[PDB]
RNA sequence: UUGACAUUGUGAAGAGACGUUUCUUUACUUAUUCAAUGAAGCGGAGCUGGAAUUCAUUUUCCACGUUCUAGCAUUCAAGGUCCCAUUCGGGGCUGAUCCGGGUU
RNA sequence: GAUGGGGAAGCUCCGUUUCAAAGGCCUGAUUUUAUGCAGGCCACCAUCGAAAGGGAAUCCGGUUAAGAUUCCGGAACCUGG
């Protein structure tokens, strides 16, 4: 592999070779999701101080 | 009073390392040029097989060094006898010593150079 | 005459344990501020057959506190636990199938695995297929915790001394008959050189207390005093019986 | 500014790599470093007896500073001195009159231990300064008894490296004057006023009382909590 | 001299000065490596009289055995 | 294996030997012993907050960053505030309370 | 199997990250200089031990009394620069 050109081994996308495609598929959606639902996890924990 | 260490190990602290100057030198006198050139290249060899490869192949053979090295032999030859090389081999003959298969390039004929040195 | 089969052992040479193969070592994380103070949380990235033991391992990997980057344990698994699972370690991680908790979080009843001798030493009790322990009380005069071992024992040791709420995994292993010589060889060949067994009474004086012949006999109680000297121990120990009994239960 | 943004970071744990601190507290320090601090509380956990307790008495800033302007006044003869007064003294004496007095009697500070000892021994010191730091401690645990029973003022002072520099040393144990001008007895007897009471007066008291015990913070503070809650 | 009551002192080796400290520098060379060079004699009235000399090529070693 | 003596030190209860002193359970920690860690978060006290007493006070208790998810978490930290005339670079103090240097 | 060490009268025995102050990698400063230094991260870490294990890269033709994936001819590839 050091002797062979870089589009031999990657893709265009983020992570080349490392990952696989569904994999970075699911990878951004979770991410996603969660920071999402971080700032209800924070929001709604907010309230329910409030409320006290 | 205090200081900060942000890590909780403590090492060697890096420290001065003088040069030797030293005040009555090792040796009186340094040694000459072990191995030089009439040293690197010792015989020519001069079978009838070795002369085929004069006449037919533009290759000296030569004893030379047991210590030598293609490097070492390449230069020797190259000045001893003002020609160009192509590439050297070698090997350990059976008998302890070393020969040298030494290819002159296309700009010389071995034989001619063979019997300039004065053998054939 | 000669020194005996069970002398030769202690000189390791071909007796030591055959371990080429072995993944890491089994232990818990080392007691940390994140443990001794809160939770933190690790995956289950594989688990996976070890070695000379039935009873697989988890591969467990949890973020380092101190600096950038991936820190793998190597835990035992315990049935149940699943790779993708979340993993919480120390004082307040809540009571779920694969944790680990210090003995004194746990109410009484809760069962455990891996369990520590003294706080820190990664896991000592309850760590062979199928087996835990019980915790059967608290006592908060000097932080200490009573329980029971899978050999029958209570045992009191500190609340701060961790487990792994759940069993360890590889079911009733020794439920299936071993059938064949070949699968003994084979069981003792990834642990260590202990196979086949020749009696006693079937080798001559000179190797073993049993020994002598012109009939296969011992000759005197194979029953030893526990302050014979080695050479002389062999047999039943420091029996205080001897003989079929049919027990069906033990300390309490 | 509405461009730059206010990012706090979390550091609880589970979160954040926890930022560089400060772990002096914890260093493993070299070996040597440990044994010189735990000698120093091996020695201070553990009963002192009397005599070595009467050390950690050390003269305060200010009689200390007015102690060593006055000694400070009866520096040895120096190098260049000397020299020159054995060419004077000698070249001249040695073809001239007094038995080398063709120069005046000098006025000088007197150490070392054996010396010094001596001096006290013959009622001829008029106040000896005792280092507080002498390793091994037996070169010098004699001497504030010595003193007592000879009448001989005493003070252990701070600084065996001060009295170093006292007499062009490195180091020097004791140091005591005799003589002194008469410009001068004034100063002494109201420093000997003052140490005498300090260092000497109490001998008898101090002698009587072990040092030692101290628990370390730790310790002295569950003890502290233990008495303290639970009375 | 000093050395006359160094002499004298270190013969009541049961005495509570010396009991303290014998007990605080055993503890010291226990920490030390079994062999290692000291700084100088713990014992000068000692060394001296066994023909030591404070003076450059003049050593003193400390060594630990192991007894009985 | 069992006893004595040595290594061996500091406080108490008692029963005991005629205020010291030797005897059966015991407090101490520095000798000795055991374990871990790249000696990281020990010990004491406090900011904050909620209840309490007390017939008002300091008289204490209690709380004080992470649990739907097989993500992400590093560049003395962004922020704030100071300094250098500050061109770009740096630095200090906070952020991250204090105080013992007993690593636990 | 050396080493800080610990045993042993000693030949030496034990131990190998071990109760040890156990390094060296970048490059700015400085351009008195290629150089001392100013940054700084990372290090429980000798070495020996495989011609059947792991592993950078070569082929066909021709040639000698006896050598050849090694010489010749031709055609390649790897590594460091």
């Amino acid at each position: 592999y050091a002797t062979v050109s870089k589009t031999h081994k990657t893709v265009s996308r983020a992570y080349g070779g490392s990952r696989c495609a569904n994999c970075v598929k699911e990878r951004i959606i979770r991410a996603f999701l969660i920071e999402e639902q971080k700032i209800v996890k924070k929001v709604v924990k907010e309230q329910t101080e409030a409320a006290k | 009073a205090l200081k900060v260490r942000t890590s909780a190990t403590f090492r060697l602290p890096k420290t001065l390392k003088l040069a030797r100057a030293p005040k009555y030198a090792s040796k009186a006198v340094p040694h000459y040029n072990r191995l030089d050139s009439y040293k690197v290249i010792e015989q020519p060899i001069t079978s009838e097989t070795a002369m085929k490869k004069v006449e037919d192949g533009n290759i000296l053979v030569f004893q030379v060094s047991m210590k030598a090295n293609k490097y070492q032999i390449k230069k020797a030859v190259k000045e001893l006898y003002e020609v160009d090389v192509l590439k050297v081999n070698t090997l350990v003959r059976p008998n302890g010593t070393k020969k040298a298969y030494v290819r002159l390039t296309a700009d010389y004929d071995a034989l001619d150079i063979a019997n300039r040195i004065g053998y054939i | 005459g000669r020194v005996i089969r069970n002398q030769r052992k202690g000189a390791g040479s071909i007796f030591t344990s055959h371990t080429r193969l072995r993944q890491g070592a089994a232990k818990l994380r080392t007691l940390d501020y994140a443990e001794r103070h809160g939770y933190i949380r690790g995956i289950v990235k594989q688990i996976v057959h070890d070695s000379g033991r039935g009873a697989p391992l988890a591969k467990v990997v949890f973020r380092d506190p101190y600096k950038y980057r991936l820190r793998e344990e190597i835990f035992i698994a315990n049935e149940g636990v699943h790779t993708g699972q979340f993993i919480y370690a120390g004082k307040k991680a809540s009571l779920n199938v694969g944790n680990v908790l210090p003995l004194g979080s746990v109410p009484e009843g809760t069962i455990v695995s891996n369990v520590e001798e003294k706080p820190g030493d990664r896991g000592a009790l309850a760590r062979a297929s199928g087996n835990y322990v019980i915790i059967i009380g608290h006592n908060p005069d000097e932080n200490k915790t009573r329980v029971r071992l899978p050999s029958g024992a209570k045992k009191v040791i500190s609340s701060d001394a961790r487990g792994v709420i759940g069993v360890i995994a590889g079911g009733g292993r020794v439920d299936k008959p071993l059938l064949k010589a070949g699968r003994a060889f084979h069981k003792y060949r990834l642990k260590r050189n202990s196979w086949p067994k020749t009696r006693g009474v079937a080798m001559n004086p000179v190797d073993h207390p049993h020994g002598g012949g012109n009939h296969q006999h011992i000759g005197k109680a194979s029953t030893i005093s526990r302050g014979a000297v080695s050479g002389q121990k062999a047999g039943l120990i420091a029996a205080r019986r001897t003989g079929l009994l049919r027990g069906s239960q033990k300390t309490q | 500014n509405p461009l730059t943004h206010s990012t706090p970071k979390n550091f609880g744990i589970g979160q954040a790599v926890q930022p560089k601190r400060n772990l002096s507290r914890y260093v493993k320090w070299p070996e040597y470093v440990r044994v010189q601090r735990q000698k120093k509380i091996l020695s201070i956990r553990l009963k002192v007896p009397p005599t070595i307790a009467q050390f950690q008495y050390t003269l305060d800033r200010n009689t200390a500073a007015e102690t060593f302007k006055l000694f400070n006044k009866y520096r040895p003869e120096t190098a260049a001195e000397k020299k020159e007064r054995l060419t004077k003294e000698a070249a001249a004496v040695a073809e001239g009159k007094s038995k080398q007095d063709a120069s005046p009697k000098p006025y000088a500070v007197k150490y070392g231990l054996n010396h010094v000892v001596a001096l006290i021994e013959n009622k001829k010191a008029k106040l000896v300064l005792i280092a507080n730091d002498v390793d091994p401690i037996e070169l010098v645990v004699f001497l504030p008894a010595l003193c007592k029973k000879m009448g001989v003022p005493y003070a252990i002072v701070k600084g065996k490296a001060r009295l170093g520099t006292l007499v062009n040393q490195k180091t020097s144990a004791v140091a005591a004057l005799t003589e002194v001008r008469a410009e001068d007895e004034a100063a002494l007897a109201k420093l000997v006023s003052t140490i005498d009471a300090n260092f000497a007066d109490k001998y008898d008291e101090v002698k009587k009382h072990w040092g030692g015990g101290i628990l370390g913070n730790k310790a002295q503070a569950k003890m502290d909590k233990r008495a303290k809650n639970s009375d | 001299g000093a050395y006359k009551y160094l002499e004298e002192l270190q013969r009541k080796k049961q005495s509570d000065v010396l009991r303290f400290l014998q007990r605080v520098r055993v503890w010291e060379y226990r920490q030390k490596n079994v062999i290692h060079r000291a700084a100088r004699p713990t014992r000068p009235d000692k060394a001296r009289r066994l023909g030591y000399k404070a003076k450059q090529g003049f050593v003193i070693y400390r060594v630990r055995v192991r007894r009985g």
